[PDB]
């Protein structure tokens, strides 16, 4: 249910995760 | 003790209302129409703030909506920059 | 929240206004 937004959270994680 | 909601506290409630609904929806630009939410939210905080004191007009963050749309709703500052260009070019501003 | 197998909300909103959505008439 969260996949649509977790596939967007990932784009605004830092390049260290 | 009739609770005088601060110009901060109105913005803090409205930011939370926009961000927490936006997080479940965006990139659905049908149910989270970013340009309309910007153009009306900034107009409503402009209208609410206009009659306020030059003290209350220092509770207002100049990035009140734009920070939360990036930090929480995961919208790019590049995408926001041209949604604000569209807001300024198309709207009653 | 998206399911490709949700039931679509087949409602006729084309008669609603800002008045009919704000009022207790």
């Amino acid at each position: 249910s969260e996949i649509d937004s977790k596939v967007q959270d990932y784009r605004f994680l830092s390049p260290h995760i | 003790d009739g609770l005088k909601i601060s110009v901060g506290g109105v913005i803090e409630s409205l930011v939370s209302k926009i961000s927490n609904i936006g997080y479940d929806f965006y990139p659905n630009e049908i149910t989270f129409p970013v340009e309309f939410i910007i153009n009306y939210g900034e107009r409503a905080i402009f209208n609410f703030s206009r009659n306020k004191s030059e003290a209350e007009k220092k509770e207002i963050s100049p990035n009140w909506l734009t920070s939360s749309l990036h930090d929480h709703v995961k919208i790019d500052y590049w995408i926001l920059v041209d949604y604000y260009n569209n807001t300024i070019e198309k709207g009653s501003w | 929240f998206i399911t490709k197998h949700s039931k679509s909300l087949n409602i006729n909103t084309t008669n609603e206004t800002e008045d009919t959505l704000r009022s207790l008439n």
